[PDB]
């Protein structure tokens, strides 16, 4: 898992990688790990997809039923005081690292929380496997207040070093933008490993496993 | 009819009766006076005893909270005991979780909440003791009153008991800007004495104390040879 | 079927007796308050009246600061009120320690008001008869300002925002002169001395004496300080020498 | 380990308008065959079927609580429980005993019934749900199993077509693996019919 | 802790707290709900007790998730109660079943609560009878719970004071064949009706739900169909 | 306070317990409900009340467990209530979780007789303890099992339970008591049962040419066994017929409807 | 929880509750048990076949233990919640001790129930007065018989239910010490029936021997009711 | 009637239950106990509801331990839980300190439970009612035979002759006469007896009654058998 969030002129700009490995095995090639928390908060996990899944529903519906209660938008102060809450409170048994990005009145958010429950603001974060060889891109190409297609250029090519240089991550780059108004997210933003070697399609007639015995049942 | 018969039951006036009749129960208490005098707080009370075979300090009304605040409880003295404990309880907390003095206003605060959660359950009669605190934190001498309704007031001068009119007009002439606990030992003293009854109780004896400079902002009860013989 | 006013059970006609009893508590201390919002800010007035001449005149206390933006007064049962705001108080520390933000206003309303309404159910529990009403400035949305709120709660839980409302003795009275000044002018218009001003004079209209400034402590919150703070005696007058003409 | 101390392999491929999940049928004690004749697979109704893997004890006790709490469903809400609700129900109940946890690592094939979309899913032991288009495997011939599929499976098969991928698929994986085998049990199950066949295989 | 019954069966076999609770959860303002082929309207009247009073804030139609909503008459504060368990149990219910929650569901689960207020101890029944309105998987759909914890499924109904004329006014103006603008026309009409002086965009306040969402509807929008009924 | 306690809980100076039968007088004004235990399946046959020309149904999917008046407790159980209509269902879902339960534990389906036991001690229950009104509701629980074959029992808002052969519960049921102990036989088939049903259930709500929109009809039978997945657990004998239990719609109780005002005629014309 | 005190003293010194419920006793249906040599019975009064009842038999004598029965008087519905509870005591007691329960410790147990709940905390006393017979695992047939007070009894031929003392009074003065097991039962009936109806069809008996208990059906009770009646109206020809 | 509580007092001082449930002692059957050098003696009348009932097992006189007897009266349902409680105690302290209890030890354990009426539950559980039974305990421990009493109150008191239940005020006339304060045994079972024969409607038979006797070197606790008894009246 790669995960990198970059804080751009006017939102944020969130990237994740789409392989998810069952131990040494790569069981899906398109798995989504941009959650959604809130019409204008989105959260990327890293770790293990159990609890990153579990805790970001969690605290994305006490968001709603609060926000249901004032009337007003969310803020992502909120949202990351709920996750650290929760994340601490377990001693880093629930083991999910996240990126947590938002856009309020304050101006754009993004945090990142440790499984231990940790908190930092910064203008760029990158979590997961693969997170050291995607920080070395942006330390190299992060300059103040990016256009959305700069951000969208580097987020991608922090991605693109993890994807080739981690075992754990790859095969797609997850690109989410969040403005004040609105929230895009294009999932297949750039998929560089491409369907090489197409396939041969073995032919088996039908018939050539023998069955003993057949119950069909109409419906 | 039964709607004075629980303190969860508001008359038809809007009125608790239960704690009215509490405090029907403080205005026929032994009567007590209080001076907040710009340098400290002097508090006396009288004890109308109802033997002569009592030894001296027995039924002592005017309890130590913390160093330097004290209370007195005009009124039904265990309920006073009791309200002196959560008292000690909350004046010992701050010294122990928030290493600190608790200021005098807050201790009248915490006392007058904790005699107001008697007056809203259905299990439960008010306290029938209103207290006086006399406390010198870092924030200057303060005197505060609590009746068993749960209201906090501070006082220049205060008066309370069976004699609280006549032994309050006595408290309109006194200075209170000028006024010095030293004199003030007396002048409160000589107040209980003026007010005071001897044709109802035979045995009857004031006890005074007091927070000021002089010792050294604690609250300890008066020089026995301070008080005026009568 | 023979007390059906002793405890919270519906009478025949359909009423909580016990909380039609609650609003006779609040008109019985003969105090009365009145809060207004102007386009920049928010007043409470209220009587602070303490005819006995040994009490401290900076004891007893009507307003008081729920959190470091948001202040209350109560009107009403003196004693009830103090016990409110420190369930406020509480909820407050909670939401704040919960959520990392400081508390909204219309969200302490609404709590308020239903902590209010769980009393009003069980048989055991007293109604507290005191109509708080809780004053601030909040983020307004999608501009970044602060706007005024003032919300109330009554016994019963029935919160509510308002322009300019008036509880304690002879409130109608001072709604009445409200609802007349309203007709003419636009109260989200005036400024902050005109709505003192205005608030004034309901209140000298209401009770008839012409106070002066020893018996009015005013609170407000502005736009340019967001805390809740009482306002000194020396600017009371200012606005009492300028009701006078 | 502990999860392949029963042995035990399941898979499950999407067709078109259909899908096919097909199960071994040894039962062991990690190394010996207590018994042959076992499948894994579990129907809950016309258009979905799930097999659960792992230690035999908490398949059976997970397919209990799976039972009751759909046939619980079925009755509070009259009617049947969808895929995707039936999968995100027992991730749920997977990540309860977080750290008490069940080991069982269920497989859950569905199908709309009007509407034709097949929806496959295969969660961890933790809860940790996993949802491809193509197809799931799990048990002790994982990897052998992904290493055929991802060989003999393409877009857009048929019913009686796919069924031969399944069945190749089982054979070919289970005989590299010591703890499945003794043939196999696969279902067919499309918009308006459900099919189960059982499938000859060694009885090494 | 007053752990005993406060309503208890008599002579004549009436739970007569609950025919006490029921009246008095038929006093409050007037609010109505129609149904038709293509979604559900919601109109209650946001009765202003002065001039002074916000009427922004004020709230009758309340929203419970993405797809239902309600509104109440009879007593403000204990609806709060009901409103707020309610979108617990729907976001409780998405936390599980990840599905949005069935209308019927939902009124089973704050139907329960009312039954558990009529028989728990120390505690009196609730006063307000809500009006549940949304979409599920099976159409759209309307209830009305009570006080005593009944519910149904009506098809055009209203509560609170003023109810057996508006309903008898619904009767007439109903048709089986009805798109949504003429049901938020009839309920906005038979609102008029008995409405006791003109109703402007913030004096009522309604909520139409369409075709996955309640959405209530904001002051221009109601204003573009006040003016035009 | 202890000074307004009504004190439910408590025997009245001749071992009468007021409440339970104040409960009872109160299912009396209740709509009545009759069932019949045939010997090819048992018929419970209602009345709802009169409908509103605005009412409507909730399109449910699969409407065959919960009608207006009765319900399913399990795939072999049905019931239905008389009484307090909201009360009812906390004592339904109580009963589906119990024999949901002894499912889960036992793998077999629960016996009409311990659910009927399950249910009642917990109606008793109230009636001994915690100082609150007793669920005041009655049941006809219906069902089938390899014990006793087709069962009725009946429910008293006390706790005690009987098993009736054909028993009928609310408005008029000294009736209909008298009604179908006139004419009951052993050897009476469904479809005669369903006749004997409504015919007496007419006579209780004085209907002639009985009607359609005032009545709900479900009957509980064996039908022939359907799932029977022998390939997935080839060690699991599945019985040739499972019972399920049916409520009646519109299109399907109008045919015997027909017959039934069709026999009211019959047995009228040989009054002179 | 609700814990109020409801059987509280009287101005008398009687118990309000204890009374009310012996009284919800004599309202209910008779219940006959006689003692004999060898084998100890139980009658009970069935109370009718309203031609409504399923054909299928109900039985109203409760099997506690393999060894033990028990028939009830009073309320129906707290006589189950106490068979009930006296089923799980035999099988926990037969879980920590191996031994089977003897008859006079599930009386005992019994009455303690009984009696707990007049002490207790909201919770009124049960309306049953129960007839516990059995043999322990050495024959000895024990016949025991509980009230609503909790005082338990044992006896040699009681009766409970309505019109109790007419009954007792009478078969008192007619029971020889030493009965055959034919005795028994016509003794059971002939003082049973002095309360019943003489519908023949509301009678239920239970014999009990060592290891062997049936019930006697229909017409093996007819063969005795017909004794019984004969024997009766001859003690009335000899009234008068 | 539930006007006043559990818990009210009268205006006289004395609680109202338990002076009701003291009112309840003089319905029930009478009892004695006699303390002498010799031993101590417990005589009751069972009053048999009926001639049928197999009289032993409506005992009145249950024992405690091998050196301790209680003879109870007023109603019985609950006196077998007093018995019960003081079994459990007996044993424990002879489980923990290893020798037999003493009497007034055993008294004060019956006491201690007797006391905790109430109606507040909270933490603990609480008896809704005093007990309606006054026992009679007697043993012969280090300080000799020894005859202690207790009522509903929770108050234990050491007697040297004493009577319970109903025909208990005549007894006590016969009491202050004809009692010495070192009579023999035998006195002690005439004079018992004779009491019983005097105050009971029904007529002394050796199975109507049933007396039971602590001897003090022996030390144990010896029922009589209605033969036993028969010995006595013929004498």
């Amino acid at each position: 898992t790669t995960i990198v969030g970059v804080v751009y002129r006017d939102g944020v700009v969130l990237g994740a990688d789409t392989r998810a490995t069952e131990g040494s095995i790569v069981a899906d090639k398109r798995c989504r790990k941009i959650h959604y928390m809130a019409p204008n908060i989105m959260c990327c996990g890293a770790g293990t997809s159990a609890d990153t899944e579990a805790v970001t529903n969690m605290v994305s519906s006490h968001l709603a039923l609060h926000r249901l209660e004032t009337g007003k938008q969310s803020r992502v102060l909120e949202a990351l005081t709920l996750l650290k809450r929760h994340l601490y409170r377990y001693q880093g048994h629930v083991s999910a690292a996240l990126v947590l990005g938002g856009v309020d009145v304050e101006g754009p958010f993004l945090a990142t929380i440790a499984p231990h429950g940790s908190t930092d603001r910064l203008p760029f974060v990158t979590m997961g496997s693969g997170s050291i060889a995607a920080m070395a891109q942006l330390e190299a190409a992060y300059k103040d207040n990016m256009t959305c297609e700069e951000a969208k250029e580097l987020v991608a090519s922090a991605i693109r070093k993890g994807i080739f240089n981690d075992p754990y991550s790859g095969t797609q780059v997850d690109v989410c933008v969040i403005t004040k108004d609105k929230t895009e997210l294009t999932i297949g933003y750039d998929k560089p490993n491409e369907r090489m070697y197409p396939r041969q399609e073995v032919l088996l007639p039908p018939g050539t496993t023998p069955v003993l015995k057949e119950e069909i049942r109409q419906l | 009819s039964g709607h004075d018969q629980s303190t969860d039951v508001f008359s038809a006036e809007g009125r608790v009766f239960q704690v009215e009749y509490a405090g029907k129960a403080v205005d026929n208490s032994s009567t007590a006076v209080a001076a907040c005098c710009k340098d400290g707080v002097v508090v006396a009370v009288e004890k109308v005893h109802t033997s002569r075979m009592l030894e001296k300090g027995s039924n002592n009304r005017i309890h130590a909270v913390d160093r330097q605040a004290g209370i007195c409880i005009c009124g039904l003295l265990p309920d006073g005991r009791a309200i002196v404990s959560r008292a000690r309880q909350e004046a010992e907390n701050s010294r122990d979780i928030f290493a600190t003095p608790i200021r005098g206003s807050v201790l009248a605060n915490r006392v007058g909440e904790f005699m107001h959660a008697y007056t809203t359950h259905f299990a439960y009669r008010p306290f029938g003791c209103s207290a006086i605190i006399a406390s010198y934190a870092d924030d200057g001498p303060q005197l505060f009153v609590s009746d068993p309704s749960g209201t906090v007031a501070g006082y220049y001068g205060v008066a309370l008991g069976k004699a609280k009119t006549v032994a309050k007009s006595e408290l309109e002439k006194l200075d209170f800007s000028s006024l010095t606990c030293d004199e003030a030992v007396g002048k409160l003293a000589s107040i209980l004495h003026e007010v005071h009854d001897k044709q109802k109780d035979k045995l009857y004896e004031v006890e005074v104390a007091w927070v000021c400079d002089k010792s050294d902002r604690k609250f300890v009860h008066v020089p026995a040879d301070m008080v005026p013989a009568e | 079927a023979g007390f059906d006013k002793y405890i919270t059970v519906f009478s025949p006609e359909g009423s909580l007796y016990q909380v039609e009893y609650a609003f006779k508590a609040v008109t019985y201390p003969g105090l009365l308050t009145v809060a207004i919002r102007c386009k920049d800010a928010v007043l409470v007035v209220t009587q602070h009246l303490i005819p006995d001449r040994l009490m401290r005149p900076d004891s007893v206390t009507a307003l008081y600061e729920v959190t470091p933006n948001i202040g209350c007064c109560m009107t009403g049962r003196a004693p009830d009120g103090r016990a409110l705001v420190q369930r406020a108080r509480e909820e407050a520390s909670d939401y704040q320690y919960r959520y990392g933000v400081e508390i909204p206003i219309a969200v302490l309303a609404k709590r308020m008001g239903d902590k209010a309404q769980v009393r009003t159910q069980q048989a055991g529990l007293r109604p507290m008869g005191v109509v708080s009403t809780f004053i601030g400035m909040d983020q307004s949305d999608q501009d970044g300002s602060l706007k005024p709120q003032i919300y109330t709660v009554d016994p019963a839980g029935w919160t509510g925002g308002h322009i300019a409302c008036a509880a304690g003795k002879k409130q109608v009275e001072a709604m009445a002169f409200l609802e007349k000044r309203q007709k003419s002018t636009e109260l989200d218009a005036l400024t902050q001395k005109e709505a003192a001003m205005i608030a004034l004079a309901a209140l000298q209209s209401a009770i008839g004496t012409a106070v002066k400034a020893k018996e009015v402590e005013v609170g407000r919150c502005t736009a340019a300080n967001p805390a809740f703070q009482r306002v000194p005696n020396s600017e009371v007058e200012e606005w009492l020498t300028a009701v006078a003409e | 380990s502990i999860m392949a101390y029963s042995g035990g392999s399941v898979m499950a491929m999407a067709g078109k308008e259909c899908f096919v999940i097909i199960s071994d049928n040894r039962l062991g004690e990690q190394l010996k065959t207590i018994s042959t004749e076992v499948p894994k697979l579990h129907v809950v109704n016309d258009s979905i079927v799930y097999g659960l893997t792992g230690l035999r004890t908490d398949q059976q006790t997970f397919a209990n609580k799976v039972q009751f709490r759909t046939e619980m469903y079925k009755l509070r809400e009259e009617r049947d429980i969808t895929g995707k609700a039936f999968a995100a129900m027992i991730t749920s109940m997977l990540y309860e005993a977080r750290f008490g946890p069940w080991f069982v690592e269920p497989v859950i094939g569905s199908i709309d019934k009007s509407t034709g979309e097949v929806y496959l899913c295969a969660t961890d032991l933790i809860g940790a749900p996993c949802e491809p288009e193509d197809y799931v495997c799990a048990g002790t011939a994982a990897e052998s199993l992904h290493g055929m599929c991802e060989a003999l499976w393409r877009p857009g098969m048929s019913p009686e077509e796919l069924f031969e991928i399944a069945a190749q698929a089982m054979l070919s994986a289970c005989d590299r693996d010591s703890l499945s085998g003794y043939g196999a049990v696969a279902m067919i199950v499309t918009k308006d019919k459900v099919t189960t066949r059982l499938i000859k295989g060694r009885k090494d | 802790e007053a752990f005993y019954g406060l309503t208890t069966f008599s002579p004549s076999g009436k739970l007569i707290q609950i025919e006490y609770a029921t009246t008095a959860a038929g006093k409050g303002t007037t609010a109505l709900g129609v149904k038709a082929t293509d979604g559900v309207v919601i109109a209650a009247k946001k009765k202003a007790p002065s001039t002074l009073v916000d009427a922004s804030s004020i709230q009758k139609v309340f929203v419970l998730d993405e797809h239902v909503g309600c509104t109440y008459s009879g007593m403000g504060p204990d609806c709060r109660v009901l409103i707020d368990s309610a979108r617990k149990n729907c976001q409780q219910y998405k936390l599980m079943y990840n599905e949005p929650i069935p209308i019927s569901q939902l009124v089973r689960k704050i139907s329960a609560i009312y039954q558990e207020f009529t028989q728990s101890g120390g505690v009196r029944p609730f006063g307000c009878s809500l009006l549940v309105a949304g979409v599920d998987a099976n159409g759209y759909h309307l209830y009305q719970v009570d006080p005593s914890g009944t519910f149904w499924a009506w098809k055009a109904t209203a509560i609170g004071t003023g109810s057996p004329d508006a309903k008898a006014f619904l009767e007439k103006r109903y048709t089986v064949d009805m798109e949504l603008e003429d049901a938020v026309h009839t309920a906005l009409l038979t609102l008029k009706e008995g409405f006791d002086g003109q109703m402007t965009s913030e004096n009522t306040q309604v909520g139409r739900v369409v075709e996955n969402r309640f959405e209530i509807l904001s002051v221009d929008q109601l204003r573009d169909y006040l003016d035009q009924i | 306070s202890h000074r307004y306690d009504s004190r439910t809980t408590t025997f009245s100076p001749e071992g009468r317990l007021y409440q339970v039968e104040y409960a009872v007088e109160a299912i009396q004004q209740a709509g009545t409900v009759i069932g019949v235990c045939t010997k090819d399946g048992v018929v419970l046959a209602g009345e709802k009340m009169v409908p509103h020309p605005l009412f409507d149904s909730e399109s449910m999917q699969d409407k065959n467990t919960s009608g207006e008046k009765m319900y399913k407790i399990a795939e072999h159980i049905g019931c239905s209530v008389a009484g307090v209509t909201s009360d009812a269902y906390a004592l339904l879902n109580y009963a589906r979780l119990s024999a949901l339960r002894h499912q889960y534990t036992f793998q077999e389906p629960m016996a009409i007789e311990d659910l009927c036991r399950i249910l009642c001690d917990e109606k008793q229950l109230y009636t001994q303890y915690g100082g609150v009104r007793p669920y005041g509701v009655s049941f006809l629980l219906v069902g089938w099992d390899r014990y006793y074959g087709y069962q009725l029992y009946s429910t008293e808002p006390s706790g005690d339970y009987s098993a009736w052969s054909a028993y009928a519960i609310g408005q008029n049921d000294q009736v209909a008591h008298a009604l179908l102990k006139k004419d009951w036989h052993e050897s009476m088939t469904l479809e005669d049962g369903m006749l004997l049903a409504l015919r007496v259930l007419g006579k209780t709500m004085d209907t002639a040419k009985i009607d359609l929109d005032r009545v709900e009809v479900a009957v509980m039978r064996k039908v022939p066994a359907s799932n029977i997945d022998q390939l997935l657990d080839p060690f699991k004998h599945h019985p040739k017929t499972t019972p399920r239990f049916q409520i009646l719609t519109r299109s399907e109780l109008k045919p015997h409807a027909e017959r039934a005002d069709q026999a009211r005629e019959a047995e009228e014309k040989a009054e002179a | 929880s609700y814990d109020r005190a409801i059987t509280v003293f009287s101005p008398d010194g009687h118990l309000f509750q204890v009374e009310y419920a012996q009284e919800a006793v004599k309202k209910g249906l008779a219940a006959v048990g006689v003692l004999g040599s060898d084998s100890v019975v139980i009658a009970v009064e069935k109370k009718s076949a309203v031609k409504l009842q399923d054909s299928r038999t109900i039985r109203k004598i409760y099997k506690v233990d393999a060894n033990i029965y028990l028939a009830f008087a009073g309320l129906s519905a707290d006589a189950r919640v106490l068979i009930n509870k006296a089923q799980l005591e035999c099988q926990r007691f037969s879980l920590n001790y191996e031994d089977t329960m003897d008859v006079d410790m599930l009386v005992r147990y019994v009455a303690g129930v009984q009696q707990k709940s007049t002490q207790s905390g909201g919770s009124r006393p049960f309306g049953v007065a129960t007839v516990i017979g059995g043999f322990n695992e050495d024959g000895k047939p024990h016949l025991w018989k509980t009230d609503p007070s909790g005082m338990c009894s044992a006896w040699r031929a009681v009766a409970i239910g309505r019109h109790d003392q007419t009954v007792i009074e009478y078969m008192e003065k007619s029971y020889k010490d030493g009965m055959s097991r034919d005795e028994c039962v016509h003794f059971a009936i002939k003082s049973l029936l002095e309360v019943v109806e003489s519908g023949s069809r509301n009678i239920e008996l239970l014999v009990l021997q060592y290891k062997e208990a049936r019930y006697l059906t229909e017409e093996e009770l007819q063969k005795f009711v017909v004794e019984v009646e004969k024997e009766r109206e001859e003690e009335a020809a000899a009234k008068k | 009637e539930y006007d006043r509580g559990v818990n009210t007092f009268s205006p006289e001082g004395r609680i109202f239950q338990i002076e009701y449930a003291v009112e309840a002692i003089k319905l029930g059957s009478t009892s004695l106990g006699i303390r002498t050098p010799e031993g101590v003696v417990l005589a009751a009348e069972k009053r048999v509801p009926s001639t049928l009932v197999v009289p032993s097992s409506m005992s009145k006189i249950m024992e405690v331990d091998s050196h301790i007897a209680a003879v109870m009266s007023g109603m019985v349902a609950d006196a077998r839980i007093l018995v019960e409680h003081a079994r459990v105690e007996s044993q424990n302290h002879r489980f923990t300190y290893n020798e037999p209890m003493s009497v007034e030890s055993c008294t004060l354990a019956t006491c201690d439970l007797s006391i905790q009426f109430g109606e507040s539950g909270g933490r603990r559980k609480l008896m809704s009612r005093p007990f309606g039974v006054s026992l009679l305990i007697a043993g012969v421990d280090e300080k000799g035979p020894q005859l202690w009493q207790t009522d509903p109150s929770g108050t234990h008191t050491r007697y040297d002759a004493q009577a319970i239940g109903g025909g208990a005020e005549a007894a006590q006339s016969v009491f202050t006469e004809r009692y010495h304060r070192n009579m023999t045994l035998e006195e002690g079972e005439t004079l018992a007896v004779d009491i019983l024969k005097q105050v009971m409607e029904d007529q002394l038979s050796p199975e109507n009654i049933e007396v039971a006797v602590v001897r003090a070197d022996d030390g144990k606790l010896h029922m009589y058998t209605p033969t036993e008894i028969k010995a006595i009246m013929s004498r």
